[PDB]
């Protein structure tokens, strides 16, 4: 029995160096292989094509690197959606469907601040990079809209750096106040979009500064009869409000995005605002129960809104002042798993990694969590399992839990709740999970699982990852064999010895730069069968240390936080290599609080991986589900059932 | 709080047979994650051999497998260590280390581990 | 309060929700009815405004205050919809730079001046990747400082208060002293720190009593003394003349080859002194020199940004945002169609870049006054105008050659003015109640003239926009609007009209017979100014209605004038056009505008599109500007190299003669003239004003206005107008009041802003039958002794010509006035009152009797008769002739009675040139001796005073020093 599997992305990306991975067993000395990719219309048209050599020295493994060149795509308007990805050698020849996309590159749209006020000028770059994060000269166009929707000025730019800057748009003296939107877009070749949004309000003069101070941003059980509220005003700068009148009216609120809101005619009036500051108490059970919903079960992820409108005595003037929500709280705790894919693997122990986090998502420790389940077999004969209990460790807000599950089991349906000893029971925190077995047809298995689930994976380390199968035919493997994904491409590929003395085998895997946003380590190996070769695959994700390629460092000499105006400074930019450098110096009063938006820096994190095609903690229903998750598509000749139709990933 | 006891070092003749004792103090092991650990003098600590969970996952280390075999007794609440064919590379101060939680693998990492023994002592 | 809650609910489908809110609102001037009388949103919101009226008034009844209060909130909130707004203002921000860093890399600047905790963001890229820098904080900021309230301006005389505040953000209680620098100028009453405490985390306030005695910017220091250091902040106080400044303009064009009219080499500019200006003030006057009929737009704008032209009109309506921009885009148009980029000497690819990136900022300014259907209108959240749409369809489809505009906006803007206000006959109809104009006749034929003319506008702007949106809709429109204007034109009532509807024909179908007839009957009510003709203009009326001609242009001279020279140059009639060129060339600005909106943009399109229909040639000439009787003051060579010539001050009091030699080309010499006078009975009001304060409870002014109708002005009331309300020193206004009187459905007025100290409200129409006020709360900020007062000022928008002003009101006191001497006799003698007389600096001395007393701003006039002559020194006192005396009204050691005699000696003389009289006027100082003078009445001690005055009187005149 001889295999041949091909790995490659999920999707191809019109432009990008695609990475297609061969890696055959079975096969002895030397021979060679023909990757290509042709049009689905026609084999007959090659849009690229690479040769690779496969031999003992080699040990039957190479890559190669294609690419989709724009221009030999057709330019009329109907793109094209599937492509032919090929392998021919002497031995064997199989093709296979594969969608595309025109989305390749990345478009961060940073304007200075994120609102404006009349005749201010915009100021705004765009950094534009291509799918394997590189500076990509691409030509770019930026269009305003208005917030009635209307095109207002539209204006393209060349790119040179990576780094395109464009001219200040000027806020006219009367503007249309609102919320404008910037669409970034690529002038001939790609789909790829960018959106940023920014506020022009008109400015006010106030006569005086109002401020609400409540208890917590949340309330819990323990508020729901008191919640203080601390309101103060006071003039420009130091100078504070002698004697004045508070009003305050409430109001719940369904979420912050939209502006509806029911109110509570129960209000407070006509307190004293003393010296600067005055205080009330907002008994909750009195004010909603009779003008709303009974219990607090219904109030829980609904908002609290407030507004307070502030009248000094003496002057007459008035001046308002609001709190869009307080997020009313029916548990301290939420839950949440980490490192622990859904799906089991018979005769294996499966994990449990529950987490804990208050209302600000910071780990809690020293939490108890009790873990109840069901199982169900092939005869759906269910079985209620004994339950078990861990209290959550304080360094990482972690609480492990282990299962010993029957072979015969298919799925497990287990629910978590927290024992908190100060919470009543409808104030502690539940979550239930769902997990189901892994399909083999000659009742193979493999289970891996890395143990270093808490250390970052610094780059520059060691992975000591444990691969553990459990199965019949486990002394004919010959080897283990892994692909590790980052950023939605192959980045490494290779092969290990399988000791047939030892259960469990250590795979040790140098953590490199190309893994340093985010990764995804997909094991198999093959188990040969008489009538055909099956493939038996596992995966895992693997977050790693959001490191720099160049790091950049900023400095300011000299060094104390307090500065006086007109002070003489010098800036020090340092970095490990030559690079451009974007700089911005922005008043960080124009962020604040922030309702329903991200600071535009630390948006790119997370805009960053969208690229990666896999989704969820690792695993799969079977074989092919495996790989799917992982972001992947593969060919062989031991498994003749392919995921049907998948043109998209999760 | 866990305390921890090491015992059953001493000297050997290349080749020959001794038993670790790791006592535990505080805790009854449970379902908890414990390992073996050794130093060298001058030289930075290594894993030698792990037991995750209770009973149902095992691991060594390349430099002992085969050689080495790890064992509990739950009932006595001590962790045993037969140590077989044993060379000159194995001399080291020997720690018994012990995890918060239940984990089915054993970490090979001694930033893992946050109990420790004092430590026995093999002179090979 | 849930009183009315009920009725908000009541009405659906809301639209009427504001009307039942502004109706409730509170207005104790005015009953429910007649606020309702304004609306013109329809019978619906009427019905809403009328019921939440009535019922807010019966529950203010029996209520308190403080439940009124609660009611006003509970409205506020929930029936209206939110609003964006800012309280905080965030500065521009710094550092956007981008940088090549081989590694390292350090750039050294300066921090701004602000308290404020900037954060600086750094954003790496190379072939490795992108690399968010650690964010970096940088807290400014000053734990002690001091700062000052100072007025905008302060009229002299005045004892002002300045007050200002010092900030304590240490947390330990502290000592401090504040000291002010004494400047020459500025008197102070006390002529020289008091040592005060603020409280730990607090603040404390300063206050300074002082009293200019000087015009002008001078420059003040106050230093803030604390022991963690020592601050000097530097500040400034404007110091403006009393009465009004007032502006006139004299224009020249230089043409010494005689090639478009008769040669100009050489013209002088009178220094002649005003009728009652303002004592110790200098005459101002600006001198531009500029290279081409529109070098004053170019040299204006390039340099000094000049947004607005029309600085004098204040924004607020759409009219101002495109105004804005119409001076760009001339310039604009001169550059590129006859390609004198090369006026720069750097590069001109970078200019041309400049130039069009400010015509689009300036074409971004109207969108916000763009409704959903792409209507326009004047004022933002008001009614669509019909006028204003075309005007922005004019603008926008100049504006489109060079930056080319969103062709489906265009569309959609030009449909609505065709398929809606468009009449049977063709002629065009308003929407708004908006009057931009106007006009003469009675109330049929104004009816029949308002309608030519918005028929003739609205084919201007069209035909402007035509070729954006070539539809076969409008151009059906464009037949029907044509044919209207060639048959009714012909009729005329006014030149007015009959010039726009000539431009606006001449716009079409040049070769009908019955427009040839309408520029025929235009041509024949062409006045001329010399034979052969110098200058060739306009006036606004037809001859035969009146036959006098003005001396002076208005806006309306100008904007007759600019559509019959547009018209003329479409049908490149150029032997007729040089003349007019040659009035409105020297009826121009320094400041590039000329009178109002409409005058000044067709103005400036018929300078420019006139200068690329004739050869530009080189310039060289060689401009000298010199005194007549004093020294040359400067001259410049102007060539095509440098015409944008910096402009210069004239500070000496003398003729001005402009002259040149032999030259090339057509340069243009404006002179502006800034003066301040103490009345305002010579000037022509077109308004009955009056204006009061009031106490409440506060203070509230109330001005009122009336439009007063010419003879040939009809009764319908004024057109487009403006309230300028200047507030006295430390007078500030409740912008809460004014806001009320514009944002409600029952406005009162169209838009209202508060700039530099003046309230200024705009209004669709002044009515002729009666009075409108404008009612608004005041407070005072600081106390201010011996108060000037302020000017009201109203004039129509598009003519201010038509205006009237009006004055109005709410150590070192006495400011060199003088003394009045004791009455009878005393102890000084007669040869003291000799050496008094022979002191150099008095010039003049001798015995007069007061006939009249007159009080005008400040300034007491006295008409007196020269009885006995005892001294003249350079001006001459006629026996028995009129001789005027000023002194500051505010002094209480000169008081003159009328009918008495008095013996008056001074040391000035001013002596006024009207370039017809020489008529004498004599200042009143501490150094003018001034003594009471009985009519022989023999009392005990006047026999012996009467012996020493006559003792006196003798060796003065004997020539005895
Ligand atoms: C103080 O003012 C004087 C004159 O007004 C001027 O010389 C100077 O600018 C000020 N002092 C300082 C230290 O700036």
């Amino acid at each position: 029995e001889q295999t041949y599997v091909i790995s490659a992305p999920k999707i191809f990306r019109v432009g990008a160096s695609e990475n297609i991975v061969i890696q055959v067993y079975g096969y002895t000395e030397a021979f060679d292989a023909t990757i290509s990719i042709k049009s689905y219309p026609d084999k007959k048209f090659s849009y690229s094509s690479g040769h690779v050599h496969l031999s003992s020295e080699n040990k039957f493994q190479n890559s190669a690197i294609l690419t989709i060149q724009p221009k030999q795509l057709p330019g009329g308007q109907n793109p094209v959606s599937y492509v032919y990805l090929e392998v021919v050698s002497k031995h064997f020849s199989k093709s296979k469907r594969m969608p595309i996309t025109y989305d390749n590159g990345f478009l961060f749209i940073h304007t200075d601040k994120p609102v404006y006020t009349p005749d201010q000028s915009v100021k705004v770059r765009v950094y534009s990079l291509n799918d394997d994060l590189k500076p990509a000269k691409r030509e770019t166009v930026l269009t305003f809209i208005d917030p009635e929707g209307s095109e207002v000025d539209m204006v393209e730019e060349i790119d040179h750096i990576g780094i395109i800057s464009f001219p200040d748009f000027k806020i006219p003296s009367n503007p249309r106040y609102g919320m404008w939107t910037i669409k970034a877009k690529y002038k001939e070749d790609f789909s790829t979009t960018g959106t940023a949004y920014f506020e022009v309000k008109e400015y006010v003069l106030p006569h005086f500064s109002v401020s609400i101070e409540p208890e917590y941003n949340f309330i819990g059980y323990k508020n729901f009869k008191n919640f203080e509220i601390t309101i103060k005003a006071r003039y420009f700068y130091n100078k504070v409000v002698t004697e004045a009148d508070v009003y305050i009216t409430f109001g719940i609120r369904e979420d912050l995005k939209d502006d509806q809101k029911e109110m509570m005619q129960t209000a407070m009036q006509n307190t004293m605002l003393i010296n600067g500051i005055a205080q009330v108490t907002f008994d909750s059970e009195t004010a909603v129960k009779e003008l709303s919903y009974y219990s607090l079960e219904d109030l829980n992820n609904k908002y609290l809104y407030i507004a307070v409108t502030v009248i000094e005595s003496t002057g007459g003037f008035s001046e308002e002042a609001e709190i869009p929500g307080i997020k009313y709280v029916l548990s301290p705790y939420k839950l949440n798993l980490v490192a622990t894919p859904l799906f089991l693997k018979p005769g294996i122990p499966y994990p449990i990694k529950v987490q804990v986090k208050d209302s600000l998502d910071q780990l809690v420790g020293g939490v108890p969590v009790t873990l109840n389940a069901q199982t169900i077999d092939v005869n759906q004969e269910t079985s209620d399992l004994d339950p078990s209990k861990s209290v959550t460790r304080v360094d990482d807000g972690v609480a492990s839990f282990v299962l010993n599950l029957p072979s015969g089991v298919t799925v497990l349906e287990f629910n978590v709740k927290t024992d908190a000893p100060d919470l009543p029971e409808e104030n502690q925190a539940r979550e239930g999970y769902r997990a189901i077995a892994y399909s083999s047809l000659s009742q193979s298995y493999l289970y891996i699982d890395w143990t270093d689930n808490h250390k970052a994976l610094l780059v520059g380390e060691h992975l000591n990852i444990i691969v553990t199968p459990k199965s019949p035919y486990i002394d004919k493997i010959t080897h283990y064999n892994y692909l590790i994904l980052s950023k939605g491409k192959i980045i490494h590929f290779g092969t290990r010895e399988k000791f047939s003395d030892a259960s469990y085998q250590s795979i040790n895997i140098p953590v490199t730069q190309n893994m340093v946003p985010s990764s995804r380590l997909l094991v198999y190996y093959i188990v040969t069968g008489e009538q055909t070769a099956e493939l038996v695959s596992d995966s895992v994700w693997l977050n790693i240390e959001e490191k720099c390629g160049n790091q950049l460092q900023v400095h300011l000499s000299p060094d104390a936080d307090a500065y006086s105006p007109g002070q003489t400074v010098s800036l020090n930019m340092a970095t490990g290599m030559d690079s451009w450098v974007a700089l911005a110096a922005v008043d960080s009063a124009v962020y604040g609080v922030q309702r329903g938006a991200k600071k535009p820096l630390e948006r790119v994190f997370q805009f960053l991986e969208k690229s990666d095609l896999g989704c969820g903690a690792g695993g799969g229903l079977n074989n092919a589900n495996v790989f799917h998750l992982a972001g992947l598509t593969f060919l062989t000749n031991a498994n003749a059932d392919d995921s049907q139709e998948n043109d998209e990933p999760c | 709080e866990v305390q921890l006891v090491e015992s059953g070092g001493g000297l050997v003749q290349p080749g020959g047979s001794l038993r670790l004792s790791c006592a535990a103090s505080g805790r009854a092991f449970s379902d908890y994650a414990m390992a073996w650990f050794r130093q060298a003098p001058g030289q930075e600590r290594e894993f030698v051999a792990g037991i995750g969970w209770s009973g149902g996952d095992t691991l060594y280390a390349d430099s002992v497998r085969g050689r080495f075999t790890n064992s509990r007794d739950n009932s006595k609440n001590t962790l045993y260590l037969q140590m077989n064919s044993l060379r000159a590379e194995d001399t080291a101060v020997y720690y018994c280390a012990a995890r918060q939680g239940q984990y089915i693998y054993s970490s090979m990492r001694s930033d893992s581990y946050d109990y420790w023994g004092q430590g026995t002592l093999v002179t090979v | 309060q849930k009183k009315i809650e009920e009725i908000a609910a009541k009405y659906k489908h809301s639209v009427v929700k504001k009307c039942c809110y502004d109706g409730a609102c509170v207005n104790n001037d005015e009953t429910c009815e007649q606020r309702a009388a304004r609306i013109s949103l329809g019978p619906r919101c009427i019905k809403a405004f009328t019921e939440c009226c009535v019922v807010a008034s019966q529950l203010r009844a029996n209520i308190s205050h403080k439940d009124m209060q609660l009611g006003r909130l509970h409205m506020k909130t929930l029936l209206p919809v939110s609003k964006p707004e800012i309280r905080s203002y965030f500065p521009e921000s710094w550092l956007w730079e981008v940088h090549l860093v081989p590694r390292r890399k350090q750039l050294q600047f300066a921090l701004p001046d602000s308290l404020t905790t900037w954060e600086i963001q750094g954003v790496g890229i190379s072939n490795t990747g992108i690399c968010v820098a650690d964010t970096v904080k940088a807290k400014v900021f000053k734990d002690v400082f001091l700062e000052m309230n100072i007025p905008y301006s302060v009229v002299r005389g005045e004892q002002i208060q300045l007050k200002g505040t010092v900030y304590n953000y240490r947390t330990s209680g502290m000592q401090f002293c504040v000291k002010m620098s004494a400047v020459e100028g500025i008197c102070t009453s006390e002529s020289p720190c008091v040592r005060q405490k603020v409280e730990g985390s607090s603040s404390h306030l300063v206050t300074f009593t002082v009293l200019p005695l000087e015009i002008g910017l001078h420059n003040i220091n106050f230093s803030l003394e604390t022991w963690f250091g020592k601050e000097i902040l530097v500040k400034t106080l404007r110091v403006v003349p009393e009465g009004v400044k007032r502006e006139s303009y004299s224009g020249v064009t230089l043409d010494p080859r005689g090639i478009y009219g008769t040669i100009s080499r050489r013209k002088e500019f009178p220094y002649r002194i005003p009728l009652d200006l303002v004592p110790k003030t200098e005459i101002k006057r600006i001198l531009s020199v500029k290279g081409l009929l529109v070098g004053e737009i170019l040299s204006a704008v390039l340099s000094q940004e000049g947004i607005n032209i029309l600085t004098h009109l204040p924004k607020g309506s759409a009219e101002a945002e495109l105004m804005s921009v119409v001076p760009v885009f001339y310039v604009f148009h001169y550059l590129e169609t006859g390609n004198h980029w090369n006026i720069f000497h750097s590069d001109p690819l970078i200019e041309k870049q400049k130039l069009k990136k400010k015509l689009k900022e300036g074409m971004l300014s109207i969108m916000s006054y763009r409704n959903a259907d792409y209507s326009y209108s004047v004022w933002k959240g008001g009614s669509a105008s019909t006028w204003l749409t075309a005007f922005a369809l004019r603008v926008l489809g100049q504006v489109n050659k060079y930056v080319e505009q969103n062709q489906n906006s265009i569309c959609n803007s030009l449909l609505w003015l065709v398929e809606n206000y468009q009449l049977d006959n063709g002629s065009f109809k308003e929407n708004s109640q908006y009057q931009p104009i106007k006009l003469q006749g009675t109330l049929p034929v104004e009816a029949r003239e308002n309608s030519l003319y918005l028929t003739a506008f609205t084919v201007i702007g069209i035909r402007k926009a035509f070729d954006i949106c070539p539809l076969v809709k409008i151009d059906t429109a464009l037949i029907k609007a044509d044919n209207f204007l060639l048959e009714n034109t012909l009729p005329a009532q006014s030149t007015f009209t009959l010039a726009i509807s000539a431009y606006a024909l001449s716009l079409g179908d040049k070769t009908h017979p019955q427009f040839r007839s309408i520029v025929s009957a235009l041509k024949r009510e062409a006045l001329v100014k010399g034979n052969p003709p110098i200058y060739r203009f306009w006036k606004d009326n037809l001859q035969h209605k009146d036959s006098s001609v003005p001396n002076t242009g208005t806006a309306r001279m100008v904007e007759t004038t600019a559509y019959a020279l547009l018209t003329s140059l479409n049908l490149k009639d150029i032997n007729y056009v040089n003349p007019v060129i040659k009035w409105l060339s020297e009826e121009q600005r320094y400041g590039g505008g000329f009178y109002s909106t409409q005058d000044t943009i067709n103005a400036i399109e018929g300078l420019t599109e006139y200068s690329l229909l004739v050869k530009q040639l080189r310039l060289s000439m060689d401009i000298d500007v010199s005194y007549k009787h004093k020294g040359a003051l400067h001259n410049y060579k102007m060539t095509d190299k440098n015409f944008l010539g910096r402009p210069v001050e004239v500070l000496l009091n003398d003729d001005l003669i402009v002259s040149t030699g032999f030259g090339s080309g057509l340069a243009t010499v404006h002179v502006t003239t800034v003066v301040h006078k103490t009345s305002t009975s010579e000037e022509v009001c077109s308004f009955y004003l009056k204006i009061d304060t009031q106490d409440i409870e506060y203070k509230r002014i109330v001005a009122c206005a009336s439009y007063k109708p010419s003879r040939e002005e009809s009764s319908s009331g004024s057109s487009h107008a403006v309230m300028d309300i200047s507030l006295p020193t430390g007078i500030s206004a409740n912008e809460e009041d004014l806001k009320a009187l514009v944002e409600g459905v029952d406005q009162l007025f169209t838009d209202y802003q508060i700039k530099d100290g003046h309230v200024i409200l705009q209004l669709n129409s002044i009515p002729s039958s009666d009075f409108l006020c404008v009612r608004f709360r005041i407070f005072e900020l600081f106390e201010v002794g011996f108060l000037s007062p302020a000017t009201f000022t109203v004039y129509e928008y598009h003519r201010p010509d038509k205006q009237c002003t009006m004055f109005y009101s709410t150590k070192c006191v006495e400011a060199d006035c003088g003394q009045m001497q004791e009455e009878l006799d005393l102890t000084i003698s007669a040869e003291t009152r000799k050496q008094t007389a022979c002191k150099p600096e008095i010039a003049y001395a001798y015995k007069v009797s007061i006939t009249s007393i007159t009080v005008e701003n400040v300034f007491v006039k006295y008409k007196a008769t020269l009885l006995d002559i005892y001294k003249t020194g350079e001006a001459v006192a006629e026996k028995d002739s009129e001789i005027t005396f000023i002194k500051k009204v505010t002094c209480t050691n000169a008081e003159l009675v009328k009918g008495r005699q008095y013996l008056i000696m001074g040391k000035e003389a001013l002596q006024i040139k009207y370039n017809f009289s020489f008529r004498y006027i004599y200042p009143l100082d501490s150094l003018t001796w001034i003594e009471y003078w009985p009519r022989d009445t023999t009392c005990s001690s006047c026999q012996a005073f009467l012996a020493n005055l006559d003792e006196f009187a003798e060796d003065i005149f004997l020539n005895g020093c």
